[PDB]
RNA sequence: GGUGAAAAGAACCCCGGGAGGGGAGUGAAAUAGAGCCUGAAACCGUGGGCUUACAAGCAGUCACGGCCCCGCAAGGGGUUGU
RNA sequence: UCGGGGCUUAAGCCCAGCGCCGAAGCUGCGGGUCUGGGGGAUGACCCCAGGCGGUAGGGGAGCGUUCCCGAUGCCGAUGAAGGCCGACCCGCGAGGGCGGCUGGAGGUAAGGGAAGUGCGAAUGCCGGCAUGAGUAACGAUAAAGAGGGUGAGAAUCCCUCUCGC
RNA sequence: ACCGGAGCGCUGUCUCGGCGAGGGACCCGGUGAAAUUGAACUGGCCGUGAAGAUGCGGCCUACCCGUGGCAGGACGAAAAGA
RNA sequence: AGCGGCACGCGAGCUGGGUUCAGAACGUCGUGAGACAGUUCGGUCUCUAUCCGCCACGGGCGCAGGAGGCUUGAGGGGGGCUC
């Protein structure tokens, strides 16, 4: 409200660029020497347990 | 009797947006557009009447270029026609200098003796 | 409709410098620079054929000028105003003065900036012996 | 063939769960399942739930199999949003907008 | 039914400016210069309503439309009666009538038939006049006629 | 303010805590399915064609060329490199 | 910094000459329109010539929305109105006509009549949706940690212990 | 707890700043506003224009998108100038 | 122990002692209400930067093969005092 005040309604486009390294990115996992199953690297896991 | 506005606005608009249609941003969404439109129409008959000259000049270079490998100036060529009285090469079908060079070549001849 | 040209081979060309007067020189440089010397000259495509320069050094200069002429190169920072003389350019890249004169008359648009690779200059001569060389004067 | 799976009035932003949906987009399925156990998201939850249906809807209702089958495509889109009122300072009083989803995940046979 | 308080002071207030809702320019404010209720009757010369009658008559019966009867076998208030007789009278039907007359049983017959109008003598207009195709009425109400022009 | 001619308002199975969906079923019609007839515009989103990371601008217009799409052909449409 | 590159028996200045470039000025070919003039039982229309930038402003001619006569008519489930798309046809234009798609029930030729008659702007009124922006802020700096339990799901609900006000 | 002058004591008021504590700023998860907003594809200088230019002219400069931070300009916002 | 430009640079950076609101007083003019390039005491300075600009730090591609390590310096910047 006060001295802060944007001087234009940015355009959908340039809006969209901004948010171009906004995207997320995909967890990492791999197998474990239980099941099958993906667990995070350097960690355990439910339904599958651990050792020492 | 009332009038609603009805349908008349709406007709009026998208016949106007649809003329519009492949502009930019909201430019193209919207009453913006007629703005756009506006200058657009103005541009469009602005360069109707360049679009004329453009190609004037743009066979002059063709014109001048061509007899320059020849041996002589545009002036200097163009003087001789229009001394040895041949309106032929309308300076658009001067384009000659591509297509069939010879023909080119012997228009140059005649304006070489036409001068003197 | 007039004539619509296609893809065409660059003709490359070898070009003297000495005692030619910079401006007389770079003027032809320029119009054979772009293909605006044949006859099937196209501003759309720009043709242009590849100039090559040799002998920079020996370029003449009329009066007060290797003394007079003044070069301008500012930076963004203040008092960046740095200016030279031409007797220094001849000193350093020496080839740089005759580009800086064809780069002046050359057009202000992309293509343009196109046409400036298609420009070659040296002192030497020796130019990188590739295959045309077409003399002229 | 193909098998689709809405989740209509999702109380949650859109933008939330674009950035999830987009993750799986064109993925295999148990691929896919992973993503969302571990991803750090609450559009996760809501994402993992209607595409889990997909699956069943795939199976139950359209004789696709389970082992062969991936994520076409999927997109949510912005239902009606709860308007809220917000008391400011001064007394000024703004109204938030708390949105809603509409995830939308269709699975589909792989190849042959 | 709105007030007339002034909505805002109409200075450092940011919004626009405005007095009372009634405002025309106020969705739901008044109407700006709506119809109000009216008269569009207005008093045309004697001379001229008397001539457009005496004018439309003579057309319908220069085309040869206007036929004078009398004999009305039409005893009461029966269409089908009428229907004959206009059957008779060369009225097949295909032809909208002015049927002009004094006696009342005589309308109750054309009276609910489509294709005919009812009408008394004074009833004498210019627009049921070029308004049917044929015009056919009573000698006696062809006197009344005369009475008023003729 | 408005489902539909009628409630025939979706029994039963499946995912799910629910919501909401996918089948099935009713109906002439279900993008008529329940603040449900018609559903325009701003605005959000996915897929596809063309396009862009040496570029300077009221965003368009004029010309040439490339790419994609319709046509027996010439031609017309979309995009935009200069 | 002369607009810039550049320019020196000139690309500067003065004198004389021939040639060319260059406007929407002019000519050429085509079409509009208005005006005056000619052919003309022939209304008609053909031909010739000229005018035609334009704010306030005056004049003139049309398109379109609402309703009435026209209507006890006609169009209409073989699909009305409205909606979405078109490169097609007509009109200088405002517009009209046709073809597909939707839609599910009204519509109202020719010729005339009457008006709540066309919106881009009024810090216009109402409603809807954007931008800032996933940003600032989550409202006292008294303070939390752990185990168990419930539960589709617990930093936030129950209980115990330790801590702090 | 009125306004002025001087002096003593004592000090980060200062020479002149440094270090540290915690509550915010910053990163992650959850929720999620505002004023403003013609449209934007929004560079610098010298001229220029109703006289103070991102947008006209010439010239120089500059790959595309952000995150943190400072406030010179957008004659920035706010209030139809008191 | 220079003079000046830069909205007498600089308040969306700070201060607010001055000037330029409401209270008070003296002098002073006016019958008066009031008035003063006359004086005096007092008196609210607005957390959020969208764009250009600047200071710092990343992401994406490009560099006509991929890659690791070390470098050349067009161009630009800092410094420059004095007894
Ligand atoms: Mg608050
Ligand atoms: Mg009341
Ligand atoms: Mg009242
Ligand atoms: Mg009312
Ligand atoms: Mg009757
Ligand atoms: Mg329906
Ligand atoms: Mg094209
Ligand atoms: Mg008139
Ligand atoms: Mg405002
Ligand atoms: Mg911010
Ligand atoms: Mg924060
Ligand atoms: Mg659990
Ligand atoms: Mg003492
Ligand atoms: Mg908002
Ligand atoms: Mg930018
Ligand atoms: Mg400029
Ligand atoms: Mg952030
Ligand atoms: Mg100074
Ligand atoms: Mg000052
Ligand atoms: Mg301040
Ligand atoms: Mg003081
Ligand atoms: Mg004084
Ligand atoms: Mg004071
Ligand atoms: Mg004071
Ligand atoms: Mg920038
Ligand atoms: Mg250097
Ligand atoms: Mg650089």
């Amino acid at each position: 409200a006060k001295h802060p005040v944007p001087k234009k309604k940015t355009s959908k486009a340039r809006r969209d660029a901004r948010r171009s390294h906004h995207a997320l990115t995909p967890p990492i996992l791999v197998p474990c020497p239980e099941c099958k199953a993906m667990k995070p690297p350097h960690t355990v896991c439910p339904e599958c347990g651990y050792y020492a | 009797p009332r009038a609603k506005t009805g349908v008349v606005r709406r007709r009026k608009h998208k016949k106007i947006l649809k003329l519009a249609k492949g502009y930019w941003g909201l430019r193209s969404k919207s009453r913006k557009a007629r703005e756009t439109l506006f200058a657009a129409g103005n541009y469009a008959y602005a360069h109707r009447k360049r679009r004329k000259r453009d190609f004037r000049r743009l066979w002059i270079v063709r014109i001048n270029a061509a007899c320059r490998q020849h041996g002589l100036n545009y002036s200097t060529f163009i003087h001789g026609l229009k001394k040895a009285g041949i309106e032929v090469d309308r300076k658009n079908l001067a384009d000659l200098a591509v297509r069939e060079p010879q023909v080119f070549a012997e228009l140059v001849e005649r304006a070489k003796a036409a001068q003197g | 409709k007039t004539y619509v040209p296609k893809q065409v081979e660059p003709r490359w060309v070898l070009i003297d410098a000495e005692g030619k007067t910079l401006g007389r020189l770079a003027t032809k440089i320029a119009t054979l620079l772009r293909g605006k010397h044949r006859p099937d000259w196209t501003p759309n495509v720009a043709m242009g054929d590849f100039v090559v320069v040799v002998n920079a050094d020996k370029i003449r200069v009329t009066g007060k000028k290797l003394e007079q002429k003044i070069y301008t190169r500012y930076s963004g920072y203040p008092g960046g105003l740095k200016k030279i003389p031409l007797e220094k350019m001849l000193a350093t890249h020496p080839e740089r003065v005759l580009e800086h004169a064809v780069k002046g008359m050359l057009p202000k648009g992309p293509l343009g900036r196109r046409l400036f690779k298609r420009l070659k200059v040296y002192a030497g001569p020796d130019h990188p012996h590739q295959a045309q060389r077409p003399e002229k004067l | 063939m193909e098998a689709k799976a809405i989740a209509r009035y999702v109380r949650i932003s859109p933008r939330k769960v674009r950035l999830v949906v987009d993750l799986i987009r064109g993925k295999s399925l148990e691929e896919a399942r992973n993503i969302l156990r571990y991803t750090n998201k609450r559009g996760a939850y809501f994402v993992a739930k209607v595409l889990e249906s997909a699956a069943a809807n795939a199976v139950n209702n359209h004789d696709m199999l389970e082992d062969r089958l991936y994520v076409k495509a999927a997109y949510v889109d912005e239902g009606p949003a709860l308007k809220r009122v917000l008391p400011r300072a001064r007394g000024r009083a703004d109204i938030i907008k708390k949105r809603t989803s509409h995830i939308t995940v269709i699975l589909g046979e792989k190849h042959g | 039914a709105y007030s007339g308080r002034k909505i805002w002071p109409q200075k450092h207030t940011g919004r626009a400016r405005h007095g009372d809702i009634g405002a025309p320019i106020f969705v739901g404010g008044g109407v700006v210069f709506g119809p109000k209720p009216r008269d569009y009757s207005y008093t045309l010369p004697k001379k001229v309503r008397k001539k457009g009658l005496a004018m439309a008559v003579a057309d319908r019966a220069r085309e040869g439309k206007l036929l004078l009867v009398e004999a009305f076998a039409g005893v009461n208030g029966k269409t089908k009666e009428f229907l004959a007789w206009a059957k008779e009278a060369g009225l097949d039907g295909s032809e909208s009538v002015l049927l002009v007359t004094g006696n009342e049983l005589v309308r109750r017959a054309a009276r609910n038939l489509p294709w005919v109008v009812t009408l008394a003598p004074e009833g004498l207009n210019v627009y049921d006049i070029v308004r049917t195709e044929r015009l056919v009425m009573d000698l006696d109400a062809w006197e009344v006629f005369q009475n008023r022009i003729g």
